[PDB]
């Protein structure tokens, strides 16, 4: 699932 | 279009519409994070979002727009 690797980077680091 | 524009709106959703609740904020970076030390599986995740917005359409809804087909998420009534 890239979409729920993607979502948990976006919210461990997302900016 | 499942990109980091709409992971990021996704999060500061989450965040406002829960400004009073806190926990449940928590709770969806733990999932994610979880899931990112590979320890949890995907069932794992689905399943805690499913709970987590059980009073949450919009936000069951919105995740499940970045599912596959494979792992769907439910709605327990």
């Amino acid at each position: 699932a890239p979409q729920l690797i993607m979502l948990a980077n976006v919210a461990l680091t997302g900016e | 279009p499942v990109h980091v524009e709409d992971a990021l709106t996704y999060l500061d959703q989450v965040k406002i519409r829960f400004g009073s609740d806190p926990a449940t904020y928590n709770g969806f970076l733990e999932i994610m994070k979880e899931f990112k030390s590979q320890s949890i599986d995907t069932p794992g995740v689905i399943r805690r979002v499913s709970q987590l917005f059980h009073e949450h359409p919009d936000l069951i809804v919105g995740f499940n727009a970045f599912l596959p087909l494979g792992y769907r998420i439910d709605i327990p009534k």
